[PDB]
């Protein structure tokens, strides 16, 4: 899986 | 002044989030459970084991750069 970086 | 935070899933799969120590966890629960498709509260988040309330922020768990986040399904009756 690709990294995945959510911005809150 | 962000902080990143990792979230394991039931699967080992991973989920960061770039949270503000001011951010209510409420945010990053329901993203999570968002980009799952459930409910937010049919999950349980757990930072070193206890339960990440909605109005909890960062700063009142103690957490730091890299910290980690489990999520389980909520238990049942």
């Amino acid at each position: 899986a690709e990294e995945r970086i959510i911005v809150l | 002044e962000y902080i990143k935070l990792k979230v394991i899933g039931q699967d080992s799969s991973e989920i960061h989030f770039k949270v503000k120590m001011t951010t209510h966890l409420k945010k990053l629960k329901e993203s999570y459970a968002q980009r799952q498709g459930v409910p937010m509260n049919s999950l349980r988040f757990l930072f070193e084991g206890q339960r990440i309330a909605d109005n909890h922020t960062p700063k009142e768990l103690g957490m730091e750069e890299e910290d980690v986040i489990e999520v389980y399904q909520e238990q049942t009756g």
